[PDB]
RNA sequence: GGAGCCUCGGUUGGCCUCGGAUAGCCGGUCCCCCGCGGGGUCCGGUGCGGAGUGCCCUUCGUCCUGGGAAACGGGGCGCGGCCGGAGAGGCGGCCGCCCCCUCGCCCGUCACGCACGCCGUUCGUGGGGAACCUGGCGCUAAACCAUUCGUAGACGACCUGCU
RNA sequence: CGUUCAUAGCGACGUCGCUUUUUGAUCCUUCGAUGUCGGCUCUUCCUAUCAUUGUGAAGCAGAAUUCACCAAGCGUUGGAU
RNA sequence: ACCGAACGCCGGGUUAAGGCGCCCGAUGCCGACGCUCAUCAGACCCCAGAAAAGGUGUUGGUUGAUAUAGACAGCAGGACGGUGGCCAUGGAAGUCGGAAUCCGCUAAGGAGUGUGUAACAACUCACCUGCCGAAUCAACUAGCCCUGAAAAUGGAUGGCGCU
RNA sequence: CCGCGGCGGUGCGCCGCGACCGGCUCCGGGACGGCUGGGAAGGCCCGGCGGGGAAGGUGGCUCGGCCGAGUGUUACAGCCCC
């Protein structure tokens, strides 16, 4: 019941809408490894575009004005905010379902994760064009804690590559077993590529 | 427009052994390897002949400024397979017209202390890119030679020693000083 | 005039017959357009242009469209164009390739807007002219006139992004 | 690092379109992006199509560029490649999906029948499979 | 274990490589190197991906008896030990012992209010919160005022002291 | 013009612009009233950069220098009338 | 005040002018063909913004050369004599300027592009080869892009964003 | 009082069905006319007549195991095309 996204790879903006609307009809999004997102056009262009919006600040007081979260999953969340109705009521609803994260932390690790292939930079981009990776972005605004998060996914990786090679283990004992067993299941076998599958 | 196809041709010599992982040339040889990620040129590196004798850099439906990356990656092999069997030595002699810029190596050839230019207290010390080796020369007075395989980090750590030795606040056209490149060339010839 | 996909119109007409001229003469002209409607006008502005013909003085004797002869064969279209820039009017030479006439005026038309802004009602087609292999000057014309022709289709970029909007998949381009 | 072309005689599967699901042979050339094509066999007239909706098979059967159709089909026959798809790994994964989308509610219950016992008979082969190797590993 | 206001959304699950994209996935190594695995080379398979999210798992009436194929699997909110997991762990795993059952796939064999054509059915649910009846083992206060202080102070606040 | 040399630095005859720190035009707003010059005090912003940082230019030997670029971080005073 | 359309109170349909990533109803078309990357991109009547002039940035056109009688750039070899030619002496024997402005040798060199000289000198700038190995090169023109392009609270293709 | 016989108005409250008409918006079939009495195509083949790319060919060179693959030239038809 809740759509796990993986923020890397995908186009800043061009996954935000999609989250959006998503998230409008009352789907529970989560999307993750958020420093992963990049930005179509090269990083000094958008390097300078965030350092514009930091400029933006309510003169007189700017405690008040507008807030420059460095965060890239907090930088997600701002622009997915701006394609909702967030002062309304249900704009707030529909904010509160989502939730974004720097990395992949543990409720998220052990979850497969989708991918938005219409918001994807493969896809969406020329390979010829130049992009920028909204973690070095972020580190260059002020984020603090890249290198943290660096480390904290190599371990995660390391721990998943072992998991991978235990279903792997398994996935080959399968195949085995079928092998093994292909007289007795022979006559299931046969009906199940009569309407259509294992073939 | 699209030029539905364009192409070059590198001979590797019967000395070297050239392999690629995808779009990673891997150069290796009498002197040591080199590689070189071409992730970001978009091209078929193909590799064809046995005994392995040509490297066939493809281009499919390029437009013009794709089609210029088609050479330029076929260039660069080529100065890899020079580093792996020659090597480049780049040479460059101090000038001054009084202080005689004393230079000095280091570590091995990695640091380069350049003192008394301009009669400056002020000794700048210069690191070399990781591989290559400068050295101080016989056979000519004042004179560096630096070594390497790899091409680029040589001509930049020359670089590094020339533009070190710049003069600031002065007419450049009078005041000619500093260790300039004067010959690339190779470790050996044959 | 404006477009869709433009149909060869075969349009005869003549300045229409008096006390002194009584067997008046015929002209024909090859005008591209959308329908017959259009043609018909489109017709009485190049003869406009020519002649002192007025679509009040003349009458449009046959208007028919005209097939092409030659459909499944690929041709190498040359035409000759008048357009009409920001600035002033220009001569062109265009090469298209193409199964038929008509699709390789329209395929003019689309070009003129992409590569100089030229929009429909600024441009005059003169003669369009069926070519062989020679006789074409424009390389990337050339380019396909080959035997052996090859060619990878080589970053295959995906649609049907939204069959699976979402999925677990990363996709594939090479293929 | 391309093994598939668009070469004069490549045979290629129409992905979508009017002609969608059909094999068709690459006459000639026309454009950056658009081929003069024929399925005479796979009753496909001959036409221009767009590289765009037709993905590219493994199968280049000879003929010259701009031959009359009739040598085509002659091509096609003489290869017999509506044989060869047929057998074809993708021909018969097309096959299987257009099965699964057949099912009857009835067709649907069987399989789910036939799956559950056939999975169960797996999982105690692999269980059993698994407690042995971690006999030999002791 | 029993009632009893209130707040609602829901109406199978998916327990995970990394990534690449002018490339990838899986095997197996005969052979070599490293710490049952990791890396390499070589070979054999897939690649409009069937070791496919176009996917996978799970079944959805209850019972009886009396055959076949499949058969030691499941349970008792069964019970004790040894693990792994720290990013916001919050979840699993693996090992002993007690009792009970014969559950998936085909067949026969009957019966279950068959409520007489007709709507919010069907679950997560022992849900979240608030007020109420039973057992077992645990507990035994700080805070504020007042007073005091002057490192503080407009007043509050703040720092201190007082069997 | 600049010994020489159109363009280091300039630049006639012509021409194209921007600016609202000048002054005019204008009269839209306010005449049941928006307190009318300066100075003092205090903050902030701009750059069309005087100085300072890093640089390209010279008719830059040095010193002094004008010309230009990034640039508004920091400065930019005491008095006589 | 523009564009569409002119209002009793309602249901169904259909439109206009405008739209259809998300805000926001509608492209979640397997839409078609091009062009363009901007360290100030661009993004829809009225309308809320720029010019002259530039740019081998890229893309089209137009017109012309020159070429296997061996180009075009790139590596190199000569650049003379009739001759202090004449006007100008203040010095111009090619060279501050200007009227001239042809012949010889010719393979071929202008009575000279400049550097520079008081003036020379010296240097430099065709015609031809040697190597290499197919297109090369010029002048216009018009698309997008860029330069031109400087304001004072922090800021507005409506916003988010978008290649 | 039992008939819910015949007619007339009604339903306590929530519902559903049916066929008939009006107005819509879609779907699927089939049958025709015209044209350059459509254009192309297909199929059968036969007799000729030329021209072009360029070939079961030949040839220089290259790459693989006389054969296969890749360029190059004159070009008839034993690949086609017009
Ligand atoms: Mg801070
Ligand atoms: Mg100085
Ligand atoms: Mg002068
Ligand atoms: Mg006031
Ligand atoms: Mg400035
Ligand atoms: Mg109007």
């Amino acid at each position: 019941q809740v759509l796990v996204l993986d923020g890397r790879g995908h186009l800043l903006g061009r996954l935000a809408a999609i989250v959006a609307k998503q998230v409008l009809l009352g789907r529970k999004v989560v999307v993750v490894r958020c420093e992963g997102i990049n930005i179509s056009g090269n990083f000094y262009r958008n390097k300078l575009k965030y350092l514009a919006f930091l400029r933006k600040r309510m003169n007189t007081n700017p405690s008040r004005g507008p807030y420059h979260f460095r965060a890239p999953s907090r930088i997600f969340w701002r622009t997915v905010r701006g394609m909702l109705p967030h002062k309304t009521k249900r704009g707030q609803a529909a904010l509160d379902r989502l939730k974004v994260f720097d990395g992949i932390p543990p409720p998220y690790d052990k979850k497969k994760r989708m991918v938005v292939p219409a918001a994807l930079k493969v896809v969406r981009l020329k390979p010829t064009r130049k992009f920028a990776y909204l973690g070095r972005l972020a580190h260059e605004v002020g984020w603090k804690y890249q290198a943290v998060t660096a480390t904290l996914e190599e371990k995660r990786k390391e721990k998943a590559k072992i998991h991978y090679r235990k279903k792997k283990q398994l996935m080959r004992l399968r195949k085995q077993a079928e092998k093994n067993v292909e007289k007795k299941i022979d006559r299931f076998t046969e009906v199940l590529k009569t309407h259509g599958f294992l073939v | 427009m699209k030029t539905i196809l364009s192409n070059q041709t590198v001979d590797i010599p019967e000395n070297v052994d050239i392999s690629l992982k995808g779009r990673t040339v891997i150069v290796k040889g009498p002197r040591g390897t080199l590689r070189r990620d071409f992730n970001h040129i978009n091209v078929e590196l193909s590799l064809l002949g046995k005994k392995k004798k040509r490297l066939r850099v493809d281009k499919w439906w390029g437009n013009r400024k794709e089609l210029a990356t088609v050479r330029t990656i076929c260039s660069h092999v080529q100065n890899m397979i020079k580093g792996v069997t020659l090597g480049f030595r780049y040479k460059m002699r101090s000038v001054y017209a009084h202080f005689p810029i004393n230079v000095v190596i280091q570590e091995n050839g990695s640091l380069v202390e350049i003192r008394n230019f301009l009669g400056e207290k002020y000794i700048r010390r210069v690191r070399m890119r990781p591989g290559v080796a400068c050295s101080v020369s016989q056979a000519q007075k004042d004179e560096l030679v630096l070594e390497g395989n790899d091409i680029e980090l040589v001509s930049n750590s020359a670089a590094l020693i020339q533009q070190a030795t710049t003069v600031k606040n002065k007419d450049i056209r009078k005041f000619l000083d500093g260790i300039y490149v004067s010959e690339k060339g190779t470790v050996q010839q044959a | 005039k404006a477009s869709g996909t433009l149909r060869e119109y075969k349009v005869v007409g003549r300045c229409l017959p008096t006390p002194k001229c009584r067997t008046p003469p015929l002209y024909r002209m090859r005008i591209f357009a959308p329908n017959h409607v259009v043609a018909k006008s489109r017709f009485w502005y190049f003869v406009s242009q020519l002649k002192k013909m007025k679509k009040s003085s003349g009458e449009i004797v046959y208007c028919g469209q005209v097939f092409e002869k030659s459909p499944l064969r690929v041709k190498n279209f040359g035409i000759w164009l008048r357009y009409d820039s920001r600035s002033g009017t220009h001569n062109m030479y265009r090469e298209y390739r193409d199964l038929t006439t008509a699709g390789a005026v329209t395929q003019c038309y689309r070009d003129m807007g992409a590569r100089h802004r030229a929009r429909a009602h600024s441009i005059q087609i003169m003669k369009v002219e069926e070519i062989a292999a020679s006789k074409c000057r424009r390389p990337a014309v050339k380019q396909f006139h080959d035997s052996k022709i090859k060619f990878p289709l080589p970053h295959r970029v995906l649609r049907r992004q939204h069959k699976p909007r979402f999925t677990t998949k990363r996709p594939n381009t090479f293929f | 690092v391309f093994r598939r072309f668009v070469e004069v005689g490549r045979v290629a599967y129409v992905s979508f379109g009017p002609h969608a699901g059909k094999l068709v042979a690459i006459v000639d050339v026309i454009d950056q992006n658009r081929a003069l094509v024929d399925g005479p066999c796979t009753r496909v007239r001959r036409q221009a199509m767009p590289f765009k909706c037709m993905q590219l098979t493994d199968f280049i059967l000879k003929f010259p560029h701009s031959a009359r159709q009739k040598y085509v089909r002659k091509a096609w026959e003489k290869a017999d490649i509506n044989t060869k798809w047929a057998a074809t790994r993708w021909a018969k994964k097309i096959e299987a999906r257009e099965r699964k989308a057949k099912m009857t509610d009835f067709d649907r219950y069987k399989v789910m029948k036939a799956k559950k016992m056939r999975n169960r008979i797996i999982k105690n082969e692999v269980k059993k499979l698994q407690r042995a190797a971690l006999l030999k590993a002791s």
